Formats: structure tokens, sequence, C-alpha cells
RNA sequence: GAAGCGGCCACACCCGGCUGGCAACAUCCAGCUCCACUCCGAACCUGGAAAUUAAGCAGUCGCGGGCCACAUCAGUACUGGGCUGGGCGACUUCCCGGGAACGUGCGGUGCUUGCUU
RNA sequence: AGCUCAGUGAGGACAGAAAUCUCACGUUGAGGAUAAGGCCAAAAGCUCAAUUUACUGUGCCUUUUUGUACUAGGAUCAGUU
RNA sequence: UAGAGGUACUUAUUUCCAAACUUCGAACCUCCUUGUUAGGCAUUUACCUAACUGGAAAUG
């Protein structure tokens, strides 16, 4: 029961590309979908090539927990027919995937806002990852509770009935 | 023009002709020390003689 | 050009390396320190033959490259790039200086610009080696006789007891190999400490 | 494959944090300014009310610092509160206040100053009160926290704790949250308040029980005067001894036996 | 280019040993001092408020003032000809109780232990005192391991 | 034996195995008020108690990394005095004193201050 | 009061050596106006919030007494925020 | 300096170094103590302590 893998969170971010009212529009893309008012990312560097200042709003991003994060993956992976690459998975057993052609997830009426593509990313963990997060009696989790890459792929086939 | 800048050859000789130990008069130094301590140390002495 | 090396033989200052502070330094005459069959073994070339210096003084970089070229060209002539392995065990890090002079302002602001690299030797420092087979031990001694006239002072040529460049005697080497304590790296001997 | 962080060169260089920084229980920047006293006061004690809240238990102490180590003068603990009235909810907000009254009134009856300092204090020709500081710890100091519940118990008990500041107090806010599950959801009332139903105290009773808890604490504060303490400490080892003993240390003889039997598989015996 | 700064030529004085960086333990602040007490000044390199000078590192003195965080220490610097007194103020985190007298105070109490207990039986007292390390009484020695040391023939070993 | 509070602050740290939960610590369950997320009850905060020792924690194991200790290393390196000692010099015998380091070998891997069931 | 940096490792629509997001290791190598050297990790760093102690008045101490000062710094007392 | 093992880097090694490198660390130096030390008693205080038949300090 407490060796169950679950979805800890599903962190979206949207970088439109280029500065201005594309970013505040991309907040409304998050807000209606996620039901959560979006955090606005600031840059760390001037890069003249991509059209970026040091202190300006690049992206929007938001962090989804509970049943809501599990719900969106069911609709999101149905774009790809429950299929992603095997090399999506990181060494901690966390994976992500692209949805260009926004509105797929995603149903909506575009008018003032444009369509904007999506960087989804999932975080698979056990129960007791409290202990790294907390203040009082903070410590490291065990080798056993740490999610391997190959166990995470077995979860993905078991959960969604998916294929690699 | 260019003569010597310094020397310490026979500093030691002169010092030892006489390193006299300058002795302190008393250990308390009432210019320093806490005023709040010394304030009370007056009222200890003043009350006693009466 | 150069000074005579009797100028810069004995050591009358602290050591003065190439760094942030020295700055305007020319690179040394040496590039290669090591020639012959470099990729060999302890077991393949057991016999070794050293050149030991019997003085406390500076050795120039120009001497060490003169000694390499005279060593190689004798060992190339006799046996012909197969057996031998030459190595040089000084690296010149000390930088020399000059007051220049070449009207003039002599002895005022006397500190001078670096002229060349040098190596500071110590009494019984080995400044060269030749590792080889028992066939060409004869040729190794005749090489290091010629290389000794390159160097300042006087300097003894010695056949070592110990194997290769390893610190192990021929008697000790069989006991450790047999014990299995020692192991072989690509080159030289790597001990096994059982930890 | 990139640089291995954690060489020998790392671990040889590595300074450790103290111990209770590693175990992550004390802030030592708090503690060094909690303890300190002016050198013109010399060897003088100042007391500090520790009030750390675990799950289930609300612990509360009064502590003096010394060079050997800290010394509790008096202690009180929310598993005592069944005796005075409060059977369940021993880390409630009103349970935290009730321990605050115990720590006050036990401490004052040990010092024999019970007739003085009855109520809160709020100034000359009068005996000065006990300075007792709050040690919070690593718990965060927000308003309506259970650390300052223990404080308000200690102030209303007797002790001058300095601060700048009766709902939540006689079981309110617990009692309202009972009604929201009882009225609407019903299923959730069985999850949330299982034990309460079992007694069953009910939503209404929470207000009543606490007032008579505060009566009984003020009347008969001190309890459980056991002696001698050595034979008490011996009984607790037997009483709470694991049924299964912990693995015990292999001696140096039998370690070298087991080392060699492993080395027989891979060769090159025996030694160490 | 000789400089007369406050913190000058103290690269290695105010360094913090090795694996003893950070703030000190809060047991240090709990310690107490009095007037007349012998104390040695050695510095915490971390704590910058209320240091001594570089010169009074490793320097014994006597306490004369005591103040909320800090102790007035009387210390005898050697000037040029003569040994001047110097009234320092310095914080308690650079100051420790010195064990200069603890040899002397051990003996006085050990003497009173002897001087009383001689009278308690009484009987009659032998007088103990300190004495430098003295040349030995005669005595007899049987060993039963006797090696024979000799110089070996020299061999180079390179 | 467990817990709050600590003292010296790695014999206590770091990687990886194994054996334990009567109470206790904890994971955990839930989100209404106190208040909390420059988004999120993840954290912080508050109210729980269904089931677990999988993790933390506790004890223990590894020809483990590191740390600590003793013995060798070594009367070596260096060094304070002395010579109308040697040596073109550079440096260095000897006489009266002091005396390392790295390395290797074997051992160890927290000892208990005051209160509580 | 809360948080941890530099960097390395793997990931992630357009995305590239460099944009924003995520987890893991991370003794401090980053950063702290600037020279160089110390010092610092639930901070002295970074972020957020409220603020004016960068305040008033006299002695004292250190650098430095084989030469007393000014500069700079330090421990207090008496106030007040 | 120069090979071997991994996926130009990197894990262990190796030849040989630093006045403005230090994880160890001498010799030679330097500073403090070595006669009065333990108490007990009760006056003084506007100071300190929650409190005084306490602390701190000086008077006997």
């Amino acid at each position: 029961k407490l060796n169950e893998i679950r979805v800890a969170k599903l962190c979206i971010n949207i970088n439109p590309g280029a500065v201005g009212d594309q970013v505040t529009r991309a907040s409304r893309v998050i807000e209606q979908l996620t039901k959560q008012q979006a955090m606005l990312a600031r840059s760390h560097r001037t890069i003249p090539k991509f059209g970026i200042r040091r202190n300006d709003k690049i992206a929007a991003y938001a962090t989804i927990r509970g049943p809501k994060a599990l719900e969106i993956l069911n609709r999101a992976l149905q774009v790809h027919d429950y299929e992603i690459s095997g090399r999506c998975f990181s060494i901690e057993g966390n994976f992500g995937f692209g949805i260009k052609e926004h509105i797929d997830l995603g149903l909506k009426y575009d008018r003032d806002i444009g369509i904007h593509g999506m960087d989804l990313y999932v975080v698979l963990e056990r129960p007791g990852n409290r202990i790294s997060r907390r203040k009082h009696c903070q410590s490291r989790i065990g080798p056993n509770q740490r999610v391997k890459r190959e166990e995470a792929k077995e979860w993905f086939v078991q959960k969604f009935n998916g294929t690699l | 023009a260019k003569r010597s800048n310094t020397s310490a050859h026979n500093r030691s000789h002169q010092h030892h002709r006489n390193i006299h130990k300058c002795v302190v008069k008393k250990l308390w130094f009432e210019k320093g020390m806490n005023a709040k301590f010394l304030r009370n140390a007056r009222y200890a002495k003043a009350g006693q003689n009466k | 050009g150069r000074r005579p090396a009797r100028c810069y033989r004995y050591i009358g200052n602290k050591p003065y390396p190439k760094s942030r502070f020295c700055r305007g330094v020319p690179d040394p005459r040496i590039i290669r320190y090591e020639t012959g069959t470099k990729t060999a073994h302890a077991k393949e070339l057991p016999i070794c033959c050293r050149l030991i210096l019997l003085e406390h003084e500076c050795v120039s970089s120009e001497a060490l490259e003169a000694a390499r070229v005279s060593s190689n060209r004798y060992m190339m002539k006799t046996m012909g790039k197969d057996g031998y392995h030459i190595k040089i065990n000084l690296h010149p890090f000390h930088v020399l200086r000059i007051n220049k002079m070449l009207l003039q302002t002599g002895m005022r602001h006397a500190f001078g610009k670096p002229e060349g690299l040098v190596a500071r030797a110590n009494y019984n420092s080995q400044i060269m080696t030749i590792r080889t087979t028992s066939a060409g031990l004869k040729h190794a001694l005749e090489a290091l006789r010629r290389a000794s006239f390159k160097f300042p002072g006087h300097s003894r040529v010695v056949i070592s007891n110990k194997v290769g460049f390893t610190p192990y005697t021929f008697e000790q080497f069989k006991e450790l190999q047999a014990n299995g304590q020692i192991v072989d790296c690509g080159n030289h001997v790597k001990r096994v400490y059982r930890r | 494959s990139a640089k291995l962080v954690k060489n020998a060169g790392y671990f040889s260089r590595f300074q450790t944090k103290f111990r209770r920084r590693r175990e992550a229980k004390t802030d030592y920047v708090q503690r060094t300014q909690l303890i300190q006293q002016d050198k013109t006061k010399y060897g003088a004690a100042k007391y500090r009310l520790v009030a750390r809240i675990t799950n289930t238990k609300v612990i509360a102490q009064i502590v003096v610092a010394e060079l050997t180590g800290d010394k509790t003068v008096c202690q009180a603990l929310s598993t005592e509160l069944p005796k005075y009235g409060i059977k369940l909810g021993l880390s409630n907000y009103p349970a935290a206040y009730a321990t605050g009254l115990l720590v006050a009134r036990r401490f004052l009856t040990q010092m024999k100053l019970a007739d003085v300092f009855k109520t809160e204090i709020t100034d000359e020709e009068n005996r000065r009160p006990f300075k007792v500081i709050l040690d919070v710890g690593l718990a965060r100091t927000t308003t309506g926290a259970k650390v300052f519940a223990v404080m308000k118990g200690a102030v209303d008990g007797g002790l001058f704790i300095p601060h700048n500041v009766q709902y939540y107090i006689l079981g309110g806010a617990v009692a309202d949250y009972m009604r929201k599950l009882k009225k609407e959801s019903e299923e959730k009332y069985n999850k949330q308040f299982s034990r309460y139903v079992k007694a069953g105290i009910t939503a209404d009773n929470l207000e009543k029980i606490y007032k008579d808890a505060h009566a009984a604490i003020r009347k008969n504060p001190a309890a459980t005067v056991i002696a001698d303490k050595k034979k008490h400490a011996e009984e607790m080892k037997q009483k709470h001894a694991p049924k299964k003993p912990q693995t015990k240390k292999l001696s140096f003889e039998e370690k070298r036996k087991i080392l060699n039997e492993h080395l027989v598989a891979a060769g090159l015996p025996p030694r160490k | 280019g000789h400089t007369e700064g406050l913190r000058h030529a103290t690269r290695y004085l105010f360094a913090r040993k090795f694996r003893k960086h950070g703030a000190p333990a809060p047991s240090i602040t709990l310690r107490t001092f009095r007037i007349g007490d012998i104390v040695d000044i050695k510095v915490n390199g971390a704590l910058h408020s209320g240091m001594p000078n570089r010169v009074y590192h490793g320097a014994t003195g006597i306490v004369w003032n005591v103040s909320p965080h800090a102790v007035g220490i009387l210390v005898k610097r050697r000037v040029n000809n003569h040994i001047a007194p110097k009234r320092i103020y310095v914080r308690t985190e650079h100051v420790f109780p010195s064990k200069s007298k603890n040899d002397f105070v051990a003996r006085c109490q050990a003497n009173l232990k002897a001087h009383e207990e001689a009278k308690k039986a009484g009987t009659k007292i032998a007088l103990p005192k300190r004495l430098p390390a003295q040349p030995r009484a005669s005595h007899v020695v049987k060993p039963e391991l006797i090696q024979t040391i000799t110089d070996a023939p020299f061999r180079e070993n390179w």
C-alpha cells in the first residue's frame, strides 16, 4: 500500500516565444484549463538573438496536484493514443511530452488569445517524500522508496494501458 | 645623498642597560568600568560610615 | 642570445615560478621529456640505468634538451628504436631574470625581466633515466656518458638494482608477483593493497 | 561521464554540522540568543518555556541552561489530561491551552508561590513575577498557532511571559467543524470524528468539558509523586522491551571467521 | 611598501583552524567571569564585533571590568624599554578562563590536606616541596636480552 | 527500550544491505474556520485517525569511502649551540642538545547530562 | 520571517552550445558596491514585508605612546525610537 | 611528465614543482603562574535576582 507509485504533480509551462501580451494571454490558457491563476516566469539573462531582456516576463507556468493532475494526463495522452518514447523517462522515473496545437487538451473557443503549445512534465513518487520537503526533522529518503527508471515504465503500462 | 634608512643593531643593548617593569597603582580603573556598577559602589560606602 | 651558465648556477633567491605575477615569460626549450618505446612494460624492459647529479645547483632547460638529443641519436644508431626507453626527471620551473643594461640607468630599479627557465636540482637527484633490456645495457651506459658532458658540475652514471622505474628490487618483484599482491597497469607496476 | 563529486578529497574536507542541526531539531542561532544573559548578572538562571508539538502529544516544559546540559524544573504533557477531564483530542488547540495551565500551576506549587500570581498579571511595592521566555523552536510563528495556545495557558496560569497581542478555547472551531460534516456529508463525520462518536462526546459537549478541565487543573495541579526514581527507571525497560531483541554485535573472532568464508569464494585468504 | 593597518599581516591569525568554521556553540555565551580572574585572549576569526588587536592574540591578562557582552582585560605589553600596562576591552567570545594558577592552587589545597591530616594522627610531619629532576640512586639491573650493535658495510640502494 | 530538552560536535558523516514497532516518534488521512501558497492544503497551518514499518528513526552487517587511535616510518628530513674541522666553491663530516611529515601496518565506528510513561 | 547558492547530471512542444519548466546530487568553489586577504549556509547570501539606530549628550579604550593628536574602530553609561 | 581503464572529458595512477598553494608540522622562540590558600561570621547598597538569612562589590 505504501509502495504504491502515484502522480505527485503535473507541472505545465508555456513559453510563447517573444515578449509582450502573448504572455498574459498564455496565463488565460493555463487559468481556464488548470483552474489556477498562473505564475509568471522572469528571465535571468539578456540574449539579443532570441529577443529577450534581463528582467522581463518570458513564460507562464503552474503546478497541479491531486485528482486534477491525474485527470489531465488521461485527456493529454489521448492526443498521442497513449504512446510516448522510451527515452522520455529521466533517471528518477519522471517523464514529459509535447502538445503543440493547443486546444487538444484543451477544448476551447479561441478569439483574443492565440493557440500556444504545452510542456507537460510528470513527477512519480512514493508516499514518504514528505521528509525531504519538511522543515522539522528533515532528512533523506531510502534507496527503496526512490523510484527507478525501469519501475516507472512498468507503472506507465499498468496505469494507462499504454505502449512505448 | 643616499644614506641609511634604519637600524636595530644595538636597540637590544640600550634597552637592557636599564626593561623596567612599570607597576600599576590599582587594578580598578574608575574612568572606565560600568557606571551602573560604580554608582552602586558609592552607595555601599556612603551608607556604611553613618 | 644567452649568458654563460656560470652566471645562473648557484641559488641566491627563493623559487620564482610562471604564474599570475611573473607574466612576461618565454616558454622552455623542452617539449618532449620522454622518447623510445613509451607504451612498453615493467616485465619487458627490466634493466635500468640512471644518471645521478652530485651537486646542489641549477640545471638549465637548454642543457636538458641537448642531453635528450645526444641520448636519442646514439640509441637510434646502435639498436634502432625498439628496446630502449629514455626519460628526463627534471622539469624547469624556476624563471631567471636579467638587468639588461645594453644613456643608462644601472642598478636603479634593478629588478629584471625573466630570461629563461631552469630546474633546481638537489644532491643525489636523478636527472635522466634509460630503461632497457639486458642486450642493450652496454649501449645505455655509453649514452649517459655522453649526456653527462652536457650538464654542469660532475655527475655519476649508475646501474640501478630496482626494476623499470618501479621502486622494487628483482628479489622483491618475484615475491610480490607470486604472492599476487602487485598488478600491471598499462605501464609501470600498480600495487594491490587488499582494501 | 563527468566529475564524481564525493571523492576522498570531498569527505576528508567535509565539516559536519553539529548534531541536532543534522537531526534538524534546534536552530542554534535562536538558542545562543535564548540562553544568553548579561555578564553583570553573572551566574543567574533565566527560565524558558519550551512548547514543542508532536502528533498526538503537546509537550511543554520549563528549562534552565547549564554547561553540562539543560535541566527541566517542571514538565507537563497532554496525555495527563484524561485525569482532569479531556479524554480525546490531545493535540487540539484547547488541549494545548490546558497543558499551558499545568506547566504554570505545577511550577508555582513547587516554588510554593501558589497564593501569589493566581490570575494574569498586566507597578511598585509589589513582588516582581517570573520572567519565562517562549522557546518556540522550528515551528513557524503565525497567528492562531498552537504554540501560542500553550503561551496563553501559561499567562492565565500565572507566569509573566512577555508579549504583544475566548473562542478556540473552550472547544469552539472544533465544535463548528463537527456540525458541517454532521449536517451535510454524514459519511465524512464517521471518518473525521470516529473516536468522538465512540465515547461519544458529541459536538455540544466540547464547550462544557473544557471549563471543568480548567477548574480541576487549578485545584489539584501536581501529580504522580513517585520515588525512588531509579527503581521506576528499571521497571520501564522490562515494561517496554521489544519482544524481539535487536541484533547484537558480532565479536572480533566470529567476524574474521565470516570474512574468510567469503574470501574462500573469491580466493586469496585469510588475514584481514 | 610596509603598511600600518589595523588587521595587517593577519592572514593566518584570524583563520579558523580546519573543520572548525561557523559560529561557536551556545555553551560559550553561558560562561561567566569576575574581577580579578586570569584569562587568556585568543580570537574567534568569525565574530567581528569587538575583536582585540592582532598583538594581543595568545596573551594572558587579568579581568578588571565586566560589562553586558564584554570584559575589560589588563594585559602587559612590552614597549621599547619598559613593560607598559594596557587596558583592553574585548568580547567574551575571544576570552577563556586561563589555567595558569591551577598548578599552584592544586598544591595549596594538597598541602592543607597533608598539614591537617598529620595533626589528626599526630604523630609528626614531613614537609613536602617541589624539586627539579634529580640524579638517581645506585641499584642493580639484570637484563636477559643483550644485542650487539655494529656498523654494517655501506651499500647505495638506488 | 522510546520521547521532548541538550553537552563534546564525523568513533556521530556519506553509499548500500538486513532485523524490529506494546506505548512513543513517524509516514499517513482530510480541508471548515485561525492563516498559506509572488500558482498549488506539496510546504506552512488546522482537524484527524483507517492501515502499515515500505521510508525516516532505532539496532546491526560490509577484506566499504572518510574520520579517530596506537605502532612503525626515523634517530631519517630539518634544526639550536661549538671547532685555526674539510672544501676553489657550492655545501658538508664531527662534538654537546631537540626532533617532524607523508606513507604503511594493525584496531575501532558514538560515550551519557536533567525530566517523562 | 522564509528559502538556498555556484555547478554537474539526466529529462521536457517549436528549443538549437544559451530562453522558461522538473527532479537528483550539491561544505559553499557563488554571492556579499570595489583592491587583495580573511569571514559566512534554517547566514553575513537571495527574496518578501514593515521601517529610519546612517539618532542625541559626556567620559573611556585600542592602532600609539621611542610620543600622546586627527582619521578609523571598539566596550559602556544616560536617553529616546 | 606519460601510459592504462571508462562514456575531448573522466576514474584511479605516475615523472616533478610553487615567495604572494596548504589537508600535516618541528627546532629556536614567546607569554602567564609558583605563598598566602581554603573558609566562617554581619553590617552597607538607590545595583542584580521571582524571592532573601542569596548574587556582585568593599568594609571589618
